[PDB]
């Protein structure tokens, strides 16, 4: 039960995640998570119900969402837990993450197709089946659509902001939710999808692996801006039409709430997180 | 108001747009759009990365698509 920063991974570490990845696809669970993120992109909007995105229960539906996967994960090989990618840090192609015994690399300049790695489709482990590009092929285009990922200094201003959300609780929000996934201010989020490209930067982003390290990463911000911020927590907490209360049952699965997961220690904990 | 109908040719292919809220195609495929709060538009295939207007929003499909068919939602 403990997410480590993939720059720390042992050999071992990275051979058995994959695995358990590609055994995830090869028996076709894993596309029905591409397929259930897609379906929430699509439908979440700012003037209609939203629960996946551009809304407070963006951080805690990600963190149940990552759950299911990381248990799918752990049924193939109890040892597996989802790494995390601090892209502030590990900031270029040559970041091991994207070497070929993890994640591969780049996609070729033709037609974005990644060509090494586990997930090269050359491979024949990893048919892209759940899209709207009508490409089979994982592709890539690092730093190709936005020339940086986000910075420290970034990242630490947007952990500094102390209300959670605030009304209209949608893309147009101010407040820590709203500048963490990136729709406004500085952009951490929505950013790295963008610099990744290729089907991350779709909605059937979790089409390439690392959209789970990505979004790991982003949950552990949630978790360092809770020690920075004791006295904050999560909004709205009641009576708001489309968007989640913090006692209100989420989509898809009707019987968790955001009050259920605020703490994260109750089912992982970090390698490392500051105290506040 | 919505945003007024465009149709024309970009990179050799035929990206429309009409009020409908908003409906683009892409060579006469339905690509799925979306409006922010803000007045910008993202797609389905470029859906972390707001742009001005539908157009740009069809615009930036067929940048995405490179020559590729669009497959319907
Ligand atoms: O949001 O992926
Ligand atoms: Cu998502
Ligand atoms: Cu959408
Ligand atoms: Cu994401
Ligand atoms: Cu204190």
């Amino acid at each position: 039960t403990v997410r480590k920063n993939q720059a720390t991974l042992t050999a071992d570490e990275k051979r058995r995640f994959v695995a358990a990845v590609l055994e995830l696809k090869r028996s076709g669970r894993y596309d029905e998570f591409v397929r259930t993120h897609n379906e929430f992109i699509m439908s979440d909007t700012d003037s209609g119900e939203r629960t996946g995105h551009r809304s407070p229960s963006f951080l805690p539906w990600h963190r149940r969402f990552l759950l299911d996967f990381e248990q799918a994960l752990q049924s193939v090989d109890s040892s597996v837990t989802l790494p995390y990618w601090d892209w502030s840090a590990d900031r270029t192609v040559r970041a091991s993450l994207w070497a070929p015994d993890f994640l591969g690399g780049t996609g070729r300049s033709t037609d974005g197709r990644v060509m090494d790695g586990p997930f090269a489709a050359s491979t024949g482990n990893w048919p892209i089946n759940v899209r709207v590009d009508s490409r089979t092929y994982l592709r890539r285009s690092l730093g190709g659509s936005v020339a940086e990922l986000p910075t420290r200094a970034e990242v630490e201003s947007v952990l500094a902001i102390s209300a959670y959300d605030l009304p209209p609780y949608n893309s147009a929000s101010e407040g820590f939710r709203n500048h963490l996934e990136g729709w406004r201010g500085v952009n951490l989020h929505n950013r790295v999808h963008v610099w990744v490209g290729g089907q991350m930067a779709t909605g059937v982003s979790p089409n390439d692996p690392v959209f789970w390290l990505h979004h790991a990463y982003v949950d552990k911000l949630w978790a360092e801006w809770q020690r920075r911020h004791p006295d904050s927590a999560y909004v709205p907490t009641g009576g708001t039409p489309d968007v989640v209360d913090l006692n209100e049952t989420m989509k898809p699965w009707n019987t968790v709430r955001p009050a259920d997961l605020l703490d994260h220690t109750a089912y992982y904990t970090f390698d490392a997180l500051e105290h506040h | 108001a919505a945003p007024e109908s465009f149709d024309e040719v970009y990179k050799g292919r035929r990206i429309q747009g009409r009020p409908a809220g908003y409906e683009v195609f892409v060579d006469g495929v339905q690509l799925h759009v979306m409006r922010n709060a803000d007045g910008s538009w993202i797609s389905v295939v470029s859906h972390y990365d707001p742009v001005p207007t539908p157009r740009a929003a069809a615009r930036a499909a067929v940048d995405e698509l490179q020559g590729a068919p669009l497959l319907p939602f």
